[PDB]
Formats: structure tokens, C-alpha cells, sequence
């Protein structure tokens, strides 16, 4: 990727005003809600029953804190993505066998909630550089195999 | 397909936020054309195809006219939506994987404007009548 | 949604192939777990899980067994597939780009069998079935 | 990618027994018919009717051939396709702006009529090798902007 200097700015902005522990749990929340066949890769969570559950379950919020803290590495090195991600892209496309079009699910849900975050300060061209980002780090995600 | 829980809910978020739809439609295409740029071409005819853009914002009350069509036909958004789905579909050719890119922005922006609305079971509701919607827009194409 | 041309091909089609069926299935699953390696994990319950094997064998039996449901079904499939439906998208809660891959594989083996039969306009209403099948089967997730 | 020895072996096999003139046409003359909204990318084709228009659509032939062919350099730098098609990827995504997940689609159709010519020959392991050719060269193909 070719990177413009706004937009390494406008990321860099971003993640630094973000609260991880507000974040990344409503982002997984949310996607293991409204789409709910990615519950199943999710092996030993407890009780997930129905969408109150989910919400207030500390594992998954747990681990809605990794996938933004993931993400902050690929935001530390935008310039080499594809590399600092062949240890996850390994994990995912290849021990835990997650369908690409997941990825691509729960970036969704990362937008959507940083959105309802950020108000109108989440303008087209912030979100068009956030964009950006994320469909760099799923294209690096699943880069191992094809 | 929608259950009747999922129309209800569909119904009352759009009875709370239908207010402002008109700057819903312009904003949520003004976010599909900066964000998604291979959808420009469809709007190259266009003096002003930016955000502040006065086409943005006449079309964007057009778009949001058809969502608020294919609420009130909800329960047979085939037949509701046909006269929508020749013009897409056949005439305009538009390519059906632009019908998921106008939807996440239309997502994005009511999220933006009613975050506390906006709830995970609102969502999931909304994202299956908005998928609908985009079934029922490619009908005619085969 | 199916034309009546569009279920006649389907029926006309499938009375041409249909007796070669146990063999269409054996061979279709065997190539997306060799080709689609992703989807092995939702047979590793089985001692043997390569082509030759005899479980691939018994089940692809079953597979073409819902196609051919599907087929007399053909004018409503989300309700004549409902069992399956709950089976795969609650139970087994198989990911639905999954289906996507199964249908390809159908169609390979179809033009590798009967490519007199399977000409293009064939193909575009088994297609279309074939996505109606998925969509059907989607419709206990959410 | 990593290719191993027995996948170059079939991949060189297959492009060496095909008739691109038989293939090409009837692969992009189908993808029309199929998924008819692709019709759309194609300014200047001629009488693009029904399906027996198509079929026989010259142009369509001619063009159906120059896809073949451009398959054919990736098959010749195999360690190498991702910059095989700056080229193509630039004018497919930038100059054209068609969708990402069209690629996929002619592939689809390249298989199907390849797998009605080969019949029995096209077996599970010979598709696999085609198939990992085929996404590499899809990767490639978008590869250019995010
Ligand atoms: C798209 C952006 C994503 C990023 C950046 C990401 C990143 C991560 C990280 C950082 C971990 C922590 C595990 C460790 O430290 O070993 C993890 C685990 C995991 N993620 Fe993701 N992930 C993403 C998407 C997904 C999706 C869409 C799924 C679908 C189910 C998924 C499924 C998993 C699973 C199953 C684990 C393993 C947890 C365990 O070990 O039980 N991830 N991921
Ligand atoms: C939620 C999905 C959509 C809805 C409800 C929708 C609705 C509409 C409506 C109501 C019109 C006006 C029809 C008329 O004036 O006769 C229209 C026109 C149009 N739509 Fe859409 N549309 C949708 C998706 C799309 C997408 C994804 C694209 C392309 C990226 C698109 C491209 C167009 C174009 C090019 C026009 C004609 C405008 C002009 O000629 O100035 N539509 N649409
Ligand atoms: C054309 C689409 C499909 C059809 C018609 C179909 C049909 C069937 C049928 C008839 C059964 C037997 C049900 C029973 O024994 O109660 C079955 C079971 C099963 N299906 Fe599918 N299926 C389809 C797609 C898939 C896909 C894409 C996957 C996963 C990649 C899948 C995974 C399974 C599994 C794991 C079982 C249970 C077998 C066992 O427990 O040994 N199915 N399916
Ligand atoms: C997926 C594999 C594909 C390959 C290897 C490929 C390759 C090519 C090649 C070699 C040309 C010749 C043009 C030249 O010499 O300048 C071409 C042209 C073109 N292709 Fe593709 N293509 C592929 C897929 C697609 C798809 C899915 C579409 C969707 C419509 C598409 C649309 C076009 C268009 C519009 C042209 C321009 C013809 C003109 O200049 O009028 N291609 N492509």
C-alpha cells in the first residue's frame, strides 16, 4: 500500500483517541450477534445463549480488547502490514480455519461501532482512511493461503 | 427472510429516525463515493459528484424515498421493489456487489446519527431487510 | 427467484443426470475437501477423509438426496428445506460462504459429466437454483 | 505463494494442452450469459441480444482469447505474479473500475469449461493445483487499490 501523509495522520489520530476497552468488545459483540455463525470458531466462551448474553460475557469482551490491540501493530508499521501479520494470518487461514469473509465481517462491525463512537467527527474521509486500513490488514490476514 | 419481530423492529427504528432521512440519503452517498470510488462511475453525468454537491443531495432524498418504499412493502419486497429492480438491474446494469456497499454506508451513517437507537438487535433486523432490499433490486438482472 | 422456464430446465436437467447422481455427490465433496481444504474440519469426526473414502461415498448419497428434495421442492424451497436448514445453520452452525463452494463444485463435476447437457443457458438456471438451495439453507441462522 | 514441484508440473500441463481459441471464447461467452451485469463492462461488443448473440459475438471471441493469454504470463512467472500484473491489475481496477468480485467469476466459468473439456482428466488434485493458480492470479488482478 501507498500511504498519503493525511492519511497516516487521520489513523494515526484515530487509534490514539480510542478507547480499547469500550471498542472492542462492542465490535465483537455485536458481529457474534448479527452474524452469528461466527460464534462457532469460537471454541470454549461459555454461556452464549442469546444476545444479552453475549454482550455482558467478560470472555469475549476479553478478547474484543486482542482484536484492537492487533490491530495496533499493523498501525505502527503501515509500510510493512503484510509481515507483521504472517503469525495471525497463520493462526486464522490455517489452524483455525476462519472463511476469509469473516475478516471482512467483523471489520464491519469495527466501523460501525467506532461510528456511533466518534459522531460526526467519523466524517467520508476519515472513514475513507480507515477503510483503507482494514481492508489492508484483512487482505493480510489471509494472505497465507489461497 | 424477516419474522415478524424482525419487521417490527425495522418499523419502529425507521418511525424513530425518518425524520431525518434526507440527510441520511446524502450523506450515506456522499460516504459511498469518497470511500467505495469505483461507484462513480455510475454518477459521471454529473456536474458535482463530491459531498457538498447539490445532485448528492437530491438523489440521496430519491434513495432514502426507496427505503422508505420498501418498509411500507415489507412483506413482499420482490413485488414492491420490481419497478426499482428493472431500472437498476436491467437498464443501468448496475453491478449487484455495489447494492452491499450503499447498505454498510447507510448503516454507517444511522449508527453516526443514532448511536443509542442503534442497538445490536436493531442492527440485526436492519441487516436483514437491507439485504433483502438488495435481493429484491437484483430480480431482474437474470 | 426461478422462472417457470428456469424450473423446467432445472427438472429437465436433473431427469438427465439424475441417475448418475451417487457418483455426482461422491465426486463433488471429494473435490472441496481436496480443493477447499477449510472445509475438512467439519468432517474430522470421520476416520477417513480423502476422496477414496467411504464415508465420503455414503454421504455424498445424502447430498444429492437434498439436491434432488430441492428439485421437487422447487416452488418453496426456504420451507422444503427447513429441516436442513435448522440442521446446518443451527446445529452444525456450518459457515454460509461454505455453500457457495459445495454449489461450484456440483457444477464442476456436472460439466465434467455431461458437458453436451450442461450448456449456458442450463447453467444459468441450475445457478440460480443452486443459490436458491443456499439461500434457503441460510434462513434459521438469524 | 509457494508452489510445489508436482503443482508446477500439472499447471504447465493443462496450459499446454489447451486450445485457447476453443477455451477463451466459450469461458467469457458464458460469464455474459451467467452473470449478465457483466455485459455492462464491455463498451463497444456489438449485438449483445440474447444468448445465441453472444455465442457467436466475434468480438466477444477475440476478446475471450486475450484473456487466455494474459493467464498464460502468469503461468510462465509463477514466482513471480503479483508484479506480472501491475499491468493488468492497473487498468482492471483504476481504469475500468471493475468489481474485485468479478475476477472470480470468469475463473469460475474458466474452470467450468475447462473441467467440460478435460472431463474425467480434470480430477480433484488437478483442480486444486488450477484453483491455487486461479486465486493467485484473481490476488493479483485487485491487488492495486484498497
Ligand atoms: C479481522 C480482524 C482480526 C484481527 C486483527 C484478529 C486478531 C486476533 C488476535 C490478536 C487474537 C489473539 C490470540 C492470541 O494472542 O494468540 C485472535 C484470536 C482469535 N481470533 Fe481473530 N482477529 C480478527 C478477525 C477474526 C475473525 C473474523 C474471526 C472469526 C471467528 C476470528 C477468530 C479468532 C479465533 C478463533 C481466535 C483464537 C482465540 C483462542 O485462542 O481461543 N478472528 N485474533
Ligand atoms: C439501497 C439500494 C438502492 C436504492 C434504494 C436505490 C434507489 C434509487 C432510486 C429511488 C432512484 C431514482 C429512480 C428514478 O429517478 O427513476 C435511483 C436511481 C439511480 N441509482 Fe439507485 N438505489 C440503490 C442502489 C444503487 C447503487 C448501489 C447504485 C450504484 C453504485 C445505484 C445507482 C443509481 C443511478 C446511477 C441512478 C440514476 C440517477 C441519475 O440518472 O441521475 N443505485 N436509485
Ligand atoms: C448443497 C448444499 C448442501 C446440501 C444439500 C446438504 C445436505 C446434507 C444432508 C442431506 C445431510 C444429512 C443430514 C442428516 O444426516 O440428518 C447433511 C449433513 C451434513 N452436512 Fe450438509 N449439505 C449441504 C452443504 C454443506 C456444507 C457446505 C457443509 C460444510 C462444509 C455441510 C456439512 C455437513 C455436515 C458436517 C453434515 C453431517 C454429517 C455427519 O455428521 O457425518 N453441508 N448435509
Ligand atoms: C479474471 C481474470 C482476467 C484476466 C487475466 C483479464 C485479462 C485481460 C486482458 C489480457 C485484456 C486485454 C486488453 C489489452 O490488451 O489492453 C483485458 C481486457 C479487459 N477486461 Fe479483463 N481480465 C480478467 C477478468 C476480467 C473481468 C472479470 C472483467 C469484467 C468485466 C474484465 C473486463 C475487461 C475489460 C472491460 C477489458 C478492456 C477491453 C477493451 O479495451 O475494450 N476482465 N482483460
Amino acid at each position: 500500500v501507498e500511504w498519503t501523509d493525511k492519511e497516516r495522520s487521520i489513523i494515526s489520530d484515530i487509534f490514539s483517541h480510542m478507547d480499547y476497552d469500550d471498542i472492542g468488545p462492542k465490535a465483537l459483540s455485536r458481529c457474534l450477534v448479527v452474524y452469528p455463525w461466527t460464534q462457532r470458531y469460537f471454541s470454549g466462551f461459555g454461556n452464549l445463549y442469546n444476545a444479552e448474553g453475549i454482550m455482558s460475557n467478560a470472555n469475549v469482551a476479553a478478547h474484543g480488547i486482542k482484536v484492537l490491540h492487533g490491530l495496533d501493530r499493523g498501525m505502527k508499521n503501515m509500510d510493512n502490514i503484510a509481515d507483521a501479520y504472517t503469525d495471525l494470518s497463520t493462526l486464522h487461514s490455517e489452524k483455525l480455519h476462519v472463511d476469509p469473509d469473516n475478516f471482512k465481517l467483523l471489520s464491519d462491525c469495527i466501523t460501525i461501532v467506532l461510528a456511533a463512537k466518534m459522531g460526526h467527527a467519523f466524517t467520508a474521509e476519515t472513514q475513507g482512511a480507515f477503510q483503507k486500513f482494514l481492508a489492508a490488514v484483512v487482505s493480510a490476514l489471509g494472505k497465507q493461503y489461497h | 427472510s424477516l419474522s415478524d419481530k424482525d419487521k417490527a423492529a425495522v418499523r419502529a427504528l425507521w418511525s424513530k429516525i425518518g425524520k431525518s432521512s434526507d440527510a441520511i440519503g446524502n450523506d450515506a452517498l456522499s460516504r459511498m463515493i469518497v470511500v467505495y470510488p469505483q461507484t462513480k462511475i455510475y454518477f459521471s453525468h454529473w456536474p458535482d459528484v463530491t459531498p457538498g454537491s447539490p445532485n448528492i443531495k437530491a438523489h440521496g432524498k430519491k434513495v432514502m424515498g426507496g427505503i422508505a418504499l420498501a418498509v411500507s412493502k415489507i412483506d413482499d419486497l420482490k413485488t414492491g421493489l420490481m419497478e426499482l429492480s428493472e431500472q437498476h438491474a436491467y437498464k443501468l446494469r448496475v453491478d449487484p456487489s455495489n447494492f452491499k456497499i450503499l447498505n454498510h454506508c447507510i448503516l454507517v451513517v444511522i449508527s453516526t446519527m443514532f448511536p443509542k437507537e442503534f442497538t445490536p438487535e436493531a442492527h440485526v433486523s436492519l441487516d436483514k431487510f437491507l439485504s433483502g432490499v438488495a435481493l429484491a433490486l437484483a430480480e431482474r438482472y437474470r
